[PDB]
């Protein structure tokens, strides 16, 4: 089902706010929450796309 | 049917091989560590020859000496060699005229231009020629043609477009093109003199030149009559077609099997490669024709003569032939290249698709790629050669040299760069 | 030794060489016949005065012939036989000229310990005898051959190129009481047409014929009863050179399934020289027959061979004109036909 | 804290510590310091450590097998979806517990799977394994007609060691060179072998000479046996007859020397095919035919 | 209604159980059949390229196309005559060229799908989701699996290789191509060709189209080709419940040869090709074709020579029969590359119960 490229669900279990170690989970998802998570991810992706063309255009960070 | 004489057009295509042919004759040069004349002779024998005639002018003494040394000189031969000695530099018309003046021509005489080696049986062809002759009184000469490698791409010098009939096997038009080499004339021509008589028109280009001719007694007379024809393919055939003498027939034999004549350098290389492989059905070096030869067959298309020494741990590719009296060192990578007789190879040498002639020393830590080295020319330490680099007679390539693609080296000790003396031109040294 | 001595006395040597080189002569039998003829010519025409010298000359000639063509074993064999025939007579003569005990027909210790006549006629007779032997082989096989095959048994036939094997099959098939099913392997690059011809012949003879491709040998192997080889040349230890393509793999398969492997050839095909190398004696075919075009075929280097070599471990029976023999016994037969010194020339 | 150091710590003792069990214990010890609650900080680090160990390996195979087994166990552990603490505690417990288990397994093997040698069956033993020796000693303990044949093992004179071990038990023994092994199959009944590891295909990863022995057994139809403690299942596939992930050279043709220096570089690890095995003796039931592969499948769920 | 009876050539004495006859040129059929199925059948009957792997994919594609084109009648429900249609299609396929194990599996899957959704849902919503699901399935169990296999192979290949190969198996072609391009090792490819289908030739052509050093051989020429050469690879059709290799023509002999000459064989297979049907010989069920394939005299497929042979019916007592699918021995292949990375062929039905 997963393999390469396909969108897959995540929720933050444990955070190490010192050096950089992030724990993620798929089964914990709050039931239909999976769908919501997916939607959020999609939104994020779209936002990223939006702030990529402008970065390349005006040559700004 | 029996008793047929042979006339071989030798020493005709000199200076076509631009670096070589200046000191020694053209035909005497080895194909695969053994002279090119021998193959031709063998072919003639196979066909059915009763007397041999050779045309010599450029370095004739050497040719004579070779003949004297050759096997056919002894009384056991069915055919004897008597050479035609003529004044220097003349066309095939002039030669024909000279022949006519002498007068040995009887019946169906064999005229072969250049040197050809092919596997196809000739008796059947002869029979066909006879039968066709028996059809009508005014029949002239036979031409040999073979099916090409599907599409033509490596043929630029002689890519002849043959418009042919299926019922009679007769040529309609002959034309030469520089189309793949230079984009100036990508062109086709058809004449309307034989449109409403043949009907069955087949336009073809993919046919390779052989230049073996079975000729009647009419041909020399014709040559004598019309002195304007200096060549035999470009002007002659066309003339015949356009009715110079009215109501006459010519032949174009079609064969599915391999038949190619020697013409250039790349073509020569290809021919050699074919010979190395099992392209020609009975023509193999291991049979030993010259009697002094001691060739034997081995696995994966590898030829080894007697007294051949090769050192341990040397990875070989595909199709390799080694001549007698060789000493080869360690750490060599040999791929699709022929090594000459009594050649001394050093250590750590990478070879790919190259060609090495009789008695050559290859220096330590050198790379040879798709390039030819002639007889008694030596390679020194650290020499890097690219595709199609012809090296002439006795050229001493010493220590440290680099030559780029398609660099030709002179043979006689003129116009082309790099000379026979010490070091090839990177620092100016020579005559 | 060159051909300086023989030029006007004997001329046919050159013709023989020509026949050998360009393959104008076909079939080992024909080659043998030619060799015999040559020998006869040599005998009738030339002068001798001495015997040892003559023998030496003969040896030299043989060597030359070998050098001219290595795949012609029959030619060599016949010569060797003739030499052997000569040798015994010479030995006999020596005993009379001078004017011995042996446990068997030949002794080993005689080599270690220190040891004009009408021999020409005898030599001539030898050639005739050889010719006669060559003439009929199948008549001396069939009395042993039609005893092995039984009712409801299945035969498998690699190499249908040999003329003897077909005859042997036909003789077996003649019998009304005997019934057998025939599976025929094709052999693609060298044997196809011949195989087809064989199949046609079988059909004509009114026998159940099954034409099998080279890939479909494995599926039918549970039913296979016997294996027959169409070999061309027999040797010392047991190993044989077969008449082109599709023999080795089949033999291996037979060995795996423990299927009996028979061989029918003859003693004129039998050689006293050892096959030390497969690469030296086996000759390769043609690349042109397999695939069309030339320019892309420079990249595509195709491997194809004529003759096939099978190890003596797989083959168990060698029925000839004399009788049934083994690979562990055939050496002695060769010795009975070719002498000790005549092996190396 | 180091695993390598821990491994080094055991040298002269052993002979019951199943090296892999020791390795597992070491791994557990390494784990139970830097908080096993987080998976981001821990599993990756464990993997790195394992990689380091692999890099540092002189001539050992089973370590990898052990580590992957441990990993699998860990993975299995967090499927209960309960809480992070209790599960962690359980995991921690399961290291010493695992070690404890090995002894029990050995006992099980030595009491149940020893019935092969009973009616004075002459045994041909090669390849040193502790389990086989235990079986032998505990058969002597039980008292049974039995005889031993020893084939000479030469990595660094291990055969002698084996002989000495045999001696401290009371039983007549003889030495046989692995060249004359083809000559003697007549009086010797069955062939027994101790393995370094069992392959994915089914075959055995062993020592200086086993394939030849297997071949001989096949020829003679006298059965070939392998006795090992059930934890030597590595994800490794010997595809051809002369290929293994080996630390030593695989048949190196040394250059022309004069002083006789480079010679002893012969194959110290050999592999035999899957068909040669008649019975494989393991603690997790008497199973042989395609059992290892099944186990592997169960582990990887693929 | 279709066409029945009339079979060319002799029926022979042995090996008579499976269909070998039939429509080659169409004459009078039922006026309701979608032409794409017919076209596919026509292709399969006279195919020279396909070999186990792509056929199933093609079938799936065809099914998808049919679904896309499918319109529900106003009277009857979505599944009433659909099943009948499917049956008819199956019958046509069988008449043309017998169904494979993969095809059977596909059919089973389709049946399952049909059972899953009961006739209650509208047209445009159901099939929208069905086609997507099927696509997803295809992506999962086929292409991805193939990729995985390729990657497994990649790590398994060592340094300095000389390989002898056979078949028109797409996976093997992919593998070899990968080796040639992205790995950049010292790979040598030797090709073996067969009489019924020019698969070897196709493989060679493909290799040429990449630029690989190629030796070209046949089933007969094998005794001299070894005399350096190590690896041998084969293409499998399906593995049965016994564990035996139920594959195409010239494989088993090659395997045997390999076994004889020291070095073992490696075969590749998918994690769906496994069958519950039990057989241990080629006699049980075999792909048998018309003797028209064994007519051409060497060289090329389209030549047509009037040589020696060209008759079958007129000949009295003559049996010219050939087999396409074979059953190779169990112990001879050692390596099997499936969905679960690596494993032995003796596992047989470990994935069948797993589903």
């Amino acid at each position: 089902l997963i393999r390469v490229g396909k969108n897959d669900v995540a929720v933050v279990l444990r955070v190490d706010k010192e050096k950089g170690y992030i724990d993620l989970s798929k089964r914990r998802v709050s039931s239909e929450d999976i769908i919501k998570c997916e939607e959020k991810y999609q939104k994020s992706k779209t936002v990223h796309s939006i702030l990529r063309y402008c970065a390349e255009k005006f040559q700004i960070p | 049917e029996d008793r047929l004489q042979a006339v071989v057009l030798t020493d005709s295509y000199e200076t076509r091989f631009m670096p070589l042919t200046a000191v020694k004759p053209r035909c005497l040069l080895p194909l695969a560590n053994v002279p090119l004349i021998e193959y031709t002779l063998e072919f003639l024998a196979k066909a059915g020859v009763h007397e041999v005639f050779l045309i010599c002018s450029s370095h004739a003494n050497q040719i004579n000496d070779y003949i004297e040394n050759s096997k056919w000189n002894l009384p056991w031969s069915p055919f004897k060699i008597t050479t035609i000695m003529s004044p220097e530099a003349r066309c095939t018309g002039d030669v024909m005229r000279d022949l006519d003046n002498r007068g040995i021509i009887t019946g169906d005489f064999i005229l072969v231009s250049g040197d050809v080696l092919t596997n196809i049986d000739f008796s059947k062809m002869l029979e066909f020629h006879k039968k066709m002759h028996l059809q009508d009184k005014d029949h002239i000469s036979t031409m040999c043609l073979s099916k090409a490698s599907t599409y033509p791409k490596t043929r630029t010098i002689e890519p002849a477009a043959f418009v042919l009939d299926k019922s009679t096997s007769r040529c309609i038009y002959y034309q030469d093109l520089p189309l793949p080499s230079s984009r100036e004339k990508t062109s086709i021509q058809i004449d309307p003199e034989l449109l409403d008589n043949v009907d069955e028109f087949v336009i073809r280009n993919d046919l390779i030149d052989c230049r073996i001719d079975i000729c009647t007694s009419h041909v020399p007379l014709i040559f004598q009559e019309n002195f304007d024809y200096q060549s035999l393919r470009t002007d002659f055939v066309k003339g015949v077609i356009s009715s110079d003498i009215l109501g006459k027939h010519i032949y174009a034999y079609l064969t599915d099997e391999y038949a190619v004549r020697v013409e250039s350098w790349q073509t020569y290389d290809t021919i050699s490669q074919d010979f190395l492989g099992r392209w020609c059905y009975p023509l193999v070096l291991d049979s030993n024709i010259q009697d002094d030869q001691t060739y034997s067959y081995e696995s994966r298309h590898i030829y080894k003569e007697k007294d051949v020494v090769l050192a341990q741990s040397c990875k070989i590719g595909k199709c390799t032939a080694i001549g007698s009296g060789t000493k080869i060192g360690e750490g060599t990578k040999i791929e699709n290249s022929v090594i000459g007789r009594n050649c001394q190879i050093g250590e750590n040498i990478r070879i790919k698709n190259s060609f090495i002639w009789d008695d050559c020393i290859i220096g330590n830590n050198s790379i040879i790629d798709h390039s030819l080295i002639a007889s008694n020319a030596t390679l020194g330490s650290n020499v890097r050669l690219n595709d199609g680099c012809i090296i002439g007679f006795n050229v001493k390539i010493d220590d440290n040299m680099d030559l780029d693609r398609n660099t030709k080296i002179s043979a006689s000790p003129q116009d082309l760069d790099d000379q026979t003396l010490a070091v090839s031109i990177v620092g100016d040294k020579g005559v | 030794h060159p051909n300086a001595a023989t030029s006007d006395v004997n001329v046919t040597i050159d013709t023989f060489v020509a026949k050998l080189k360009r393959r104008q002569v076909q079939g080992s039998y024909a080659i043998a016949l030619e060799t015999l003829q040559l020998l006869m010519r040599f005998i009738s025409a030339a002068r001798w005065n001495h015997v040892n010298d003559l023998i030496e000359q003969i040896r030299d000639l043989g060597n030359s012939l070998e050098k001219a063509h290595p795949t012609a074993f029959s030619c060599g064999n016949v010569i060797r036989r003739i030499l052997a025939v000569l040798r015994d007579e010479v030995e006999e003569d020596t005993m009379s000229t001078t004017v011995v005990a042996e446990p068997l027909i030949s002794s080993m210790f005689n080599l270690l310990q220190k040891p004009k006549t009408d021999y020409r006629q005898v030599a001539i007779q030898g050639i005739k005898d050889l010719i006669d032997e060559i003439k009929n082989i199948d008549e001396g096989i069939q009395q042993i051959a039609i005893d092995l095959i039984h009712d409801h048994e299945i035969l498998l036939t690699p190499t249908p190129d040999s003329k003897t094997v077909l005859k042997f099959l036909i003789t077996a098939r003649e019998r009304s009481n005997r019934t057998f099913t025939v599976l025929v392997t094709e052999g693609f690059p060298n044997n196809t047409k011949n195989a087809h011809e064989f199949a046609k012949k079988l059909a004509q003879h009114n026998i159940e014929t099954l034409v099998v491709p080279d890939s479909a040998v494995f599926a039918l192997m549970s039913r296979v009863g016997k294996v027959i080889i169409g070999t061309k040349a027999v040797f010392v230890n047991g190993g044989t050179i077969s008449s082109n393509s599709g023999v080795s793999s089949v033999c291996e398969c037979a060995r795996e399934f423990r299927t009996p492997v028979f061989a029918v050839a003859g003693l004129y095909k039998l050689s006293p020289l050892y096959p030390f190398d497969v690469e030296k004696f086996v000759e390769f075919g043609g690349s042109q027959r397999i695939l069309p075009r030339m320019d892309p075929r420079k990249r595509l280097d195709t491997v194809n061979q004529i003759t096939d070599y099978v190890p003596p471990e797989n083959i168990d029976i060698y029925i000839t004109n004399v009788g049934g023999f083994n690979p562990s016994f055939i050496y002695r037969i060769a010795w009975d036909n070719y002498k000790q010194i005549d092996v190396h020339l | 804290f180091n695993i390598t150091e821990t491994y080094l710590r055991f040298l002269e003792e052993d002979t019951e510590m199943t090296m892999p069990i020791a390795a597992i214990e070491a791994l557990v010890t390494l784990l139970r310091i830097k908080t096993p609650e987080t998976a981001a900080e821990m599993i990756n680090t464990i993997k790195s450590s394992t990689e380091e160990l692999i890099k540092s390996i002189p001539n050992s195979v089973s370590l990898r097998a052990g580590c992957d087994i441990f990993m699998r166990f860990v993975l299995r552990n967090l499927h209960l979806y309960g809480d992070w603490e209790n599960c962690k505690q359980h995991l921690i417990e399961n290291g010493q517990l695992f070690v404890s288990r090995a002894k029990k397994s050995r006992n099980k093997i030595a009491e149940i799977g020893v019935d092969f040698i009973a009616d004075d069956d002459i045994i041909l033993v090669h390849g040193y394994s502790r389990a086989v020796f235990s079986l032998l000693n505990h058969a002597a303990n039980k008292f049974i007609r039995f005889r031993c044949v020893v084939t000479e093992s030469r990595p660094s004179k291990q055969g002698n060691q084996l002989y000495t071990l045999l001696e401290q038990k009371g039983i007549p023994v003889t030495l046989i060179v692995d060249s004359a092994v083809g000559a003697v199959i007549d009086k010797v009944d069955k062939v027994f072998v101790g393995a370094e590891g069992v392959a994915e295909s089914g075959g055995i990863i062993n020592l200086v000479g086993t394939y030849s022995v297997g071949v001989l057994a096949h020829n003679a139809r006298k059965p070939f046996y392998v006795v090992t403690e059930s934890h030597k299942f590595v994800r490794m596939f010997p595809l051809s007859s002369d290929d293994l992930p080996m630390a030593g050279p695989p048949l190196d043709f040394t250059r022309r020397t004069d002083d006789l220096e480079d010679a002893l570089r012969g194959p110290t690890i050999d592999y035999t095919a899957q068909e040669y095995i008649t019975a494989l003796i393991t603690d997790l039931g008497v199973l042989t035919p395609s059992a290892v592969s099944e186990e592997l499948i169960k582990m990887w769920y693929d | 209604p279709g066409i029945s009876s009339v079979i060319p050539t002799v029926l022979e004495q042995s090996f008579d159980n499976s269909s070998l006859i039939s429509v080659k040129e169409l004459l009078l059929n039922k006026d309701l059949i979608h032409p794409s199925i017919l076209l596919l059948t026509s292709h399969l009957a006279h195919y020279k390229i396909v070999g186990s792997i792509p056929r199933c994919i093609a079938m799936l594609e065809v099914f998808q196309i049919v679904i896309k084109d499918y319109q529900t009648p106003k009277g009857t429900t979505l599944s009433r005559n659909l099943t009948s249609y499917l049956s008819h299609q199956i019958d046509l396929l069988k008449k043309a060229r017998p169904l494979s194990v993969t095809m059977g599996n596909a059919i089973r899957w389709l049946k399952q799908e049909i059972s899953l959704i009961d006739p209650s849902t509208p047209d445009k919503a159901a099939k929208k989701d069905l086609c997507e699901k099927i696509g997803q399935f295809a992506k999962e169990k086929i292409e991805l699996a193939d990729q995985l296999i390729i990657d497994n192979a990649s790590t398994q290949i060592e340094e300095s290789t000389t390989i002898v190969t056979y078949g028109s198996s797409k996976v093997l072609t992919e593998l070899l191509l990968h080796n040639a391009i992205s790995l950049k090792k010292n790979i040598k490819v030797i090709v073996v060709d067969s009489r019924p289908l020019f698969e070897g030739r196709k493989m060679a052509e493909t290799l040429r189209n990449a630029g690989v050093n190629v030796m070209y051989a046949l089933i007969t020429s094998l005794d001299t080709i070894f005399n350096d050469v190590d690896y041998v690879f084969l293409g499998a059709h399906s593995i049965l419940s016994n564990g035996f290799l139920y594959s195409r023509a010239g494989t088993a002999m090659l395997a045997m040869s390999a076994k004889r000459r020291n070095i073992p064989v490696l075969v590749c297979c998918e994690s769906l090709k496994f069958s519950q049907r039990v057989q241990l010989d080629s006699v049980t069920f075999n792909e048998l074709a018309d003797p028209n394939d064994l007519v051409n005299i060497d060289y090329e497929n389209p030549v047509e020579r009037r040589g020696n042979k060209g008759a079958l019916l007129n000949q009295f007592i003559k049996e010219r029969k050939f087999e396409k699918k074979k059953l190779a021995m169990e112990n001879k292949p050692k390596g099997n590359k499936i969905g679960g990375k690596k494993g032995s062929e003796g596992e047989s039905k470990d994935a069948s119960n797993e589903e």
